[PDB]
């Protein structure tokens, strides 16, 4: 949940 | 009544720190350092993760999945690694500035987790790996859960799994060993990468009580709450296949 | 090959960024502050939804004045807090984190340690009573502004004018005649006025070590 | 940064 944001952010950059 | 009764009425309690005595000044740093690294070799992961051949070619809904079941397999591998290539296995290589030597620890919990992570790297110490080995495994290792309802792009998945288990074998033979030592060393590889589920389940676990106990309900108590509500589960047993070699 | 490309693409190892020259217990004081500076935020944005008057202002206006004043309540706080409990002889971050200057070692933390101390002592120079504080702490909330001008400007002239009062009533209140409230007055208004420098040296300082405003005065 | 930290606080 706050490491998905990570993982999302890292990602999709 | 007056307009400043009302300022008194709303002007929050004073908010306590939470600075924990028992708790040894080099203890914390050492936990807090180790947090905000791990934040950053997460973020390494998933750049790391992207360039794989055949990575990107799953759905990115999979690609999401893989790197969340994954991270810590991913970095307690990759820790274990540098603790046997640069201290045969005697200390924990977070990183060149960050060297934890087990014995200068004041907790056992803390001590019985770091012999944990140390027989990833004594066993790699034990079997002697090679690089080309290593980075075989790691690849497997991002491929080593799936959902119990499969992934989006399941068949290329087993496909893609099925290609870097080839690139182990391929691997192994350039260590010039004997045919039977090499049918022995797939098996020891294999059964070492098996072994990382329970050696990440078991580190996670640490990692998380030991967090929500020092730091969440130390210096940050009030997110405590939504934490919890959040880390309920959707599914009974959940939603993770972890693969093995051996059944 | 299939392996050449994992060689490659082998990401270099991350450093931890751990200095030694950064003694632990200091170390402990800079991130346990950072963490409980983020709560003081998350505070302070709860306590403005609670003013009167704050809510019925404009959603982008009170971003923005919460964006602008965050530091300006809690360094103020911090003072208050100070004076209250040690006569501003030591910065009161919180009951269990209280920190003496003379235990910072590097120079630029002790110049802003000092500097906080200023706040401090300066409310107890002037002996500031709760509710002239309580008043003087919603001002600071009300005290920057964009240049590009804020949407609900007219509700915000409005709100601040009665701050304003309420201020002038907590000082009428210490009994003092007519022209010792003028001076305290004026006396309130420039340490409100002070704050400005005060939150820019201090954001300037935690911004060095981690790494269009109209700020509006009572005296020109 | 600070202004995701006032925005969830301020909605929520
Ligand atoms: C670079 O970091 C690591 C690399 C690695 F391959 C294995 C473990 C760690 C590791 C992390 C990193 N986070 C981000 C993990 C985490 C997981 C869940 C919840 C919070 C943090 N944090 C550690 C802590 N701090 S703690 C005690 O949980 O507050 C202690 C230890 C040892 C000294 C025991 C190890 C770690
Ligand atoms: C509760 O906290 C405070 C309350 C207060 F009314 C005034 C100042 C602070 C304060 C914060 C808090 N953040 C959130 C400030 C900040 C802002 C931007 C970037 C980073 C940190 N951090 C401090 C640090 N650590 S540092 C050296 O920046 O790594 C040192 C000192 C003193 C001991 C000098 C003070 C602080």
């Amino acid at each position: 949940l706050g490491l998905e944001d990570i993982i999302r952010k890292a990602l999709m950059g | 009544p007056t307009l400043v009764s009302a300022l008194e009425t709303i002007e929050p309690e004073v908010l306590y720190a939470g600075y924990d005595s028992s708790v040894p000044d080099s203890t914390w740093r050492i936990m807090t350092t180790l947090n905000m690294l791990g934040g950053r070799q997460v973020i390494a992961a998933v750049k790391w993760a992207k360039a794989i051949p055949g990575f990107r070619n799953l759905h990115l809904d999979d690609q999401m999945t893989l790197l969340q079941y994954s991270w810590m397999y991913l970095m307690a591998f990759a820790l274990g690694w540098r603790s046997y290539r640069q201290s045969s296995a005697n200390l924990l290589c977070f990183a060149p500035d960050l060297i934890i030597n087990e014995q200068r620890m004041t907790l056992p919990d803390m001590y019985d987790q770091c012999k944990h992570m140390l027989y990833v790297s004594s066993e790699l110490h034990r079997l002697q790996v090679s690089y080309e080995e290593y980075l075989c495994m790691k690849t497997l290792l991002l491929l080593s859960s799936v959902p119990k309802d499969g992934l989006k792009s399941q068949a290329l998945f087993d496909a893609i799994r099925m290609t870097y288990i080839k690139e182990l074998g391929k691997a192994i033979v350039k260590r010039e060993g004997n045919s039977s030592q090499n049918s022995q060393r797939f098996y020891q590889l294999t059964k070492l990468l098996d072994s990382m589920h329970e050696v990440v389940e078991n580190l996670l676990n640490y990692c998380f009580q030991t967090f929500l106990d020092k730091t969440m309900s130390i210096e940050f108590p009030e997110m405590l709450a939504e934490i919890i509500t959040n880390q309920i589960p959707k599914y009974s047993n959940g939603n993770i296949k972890k693969l093995l070699f051996h059944q």
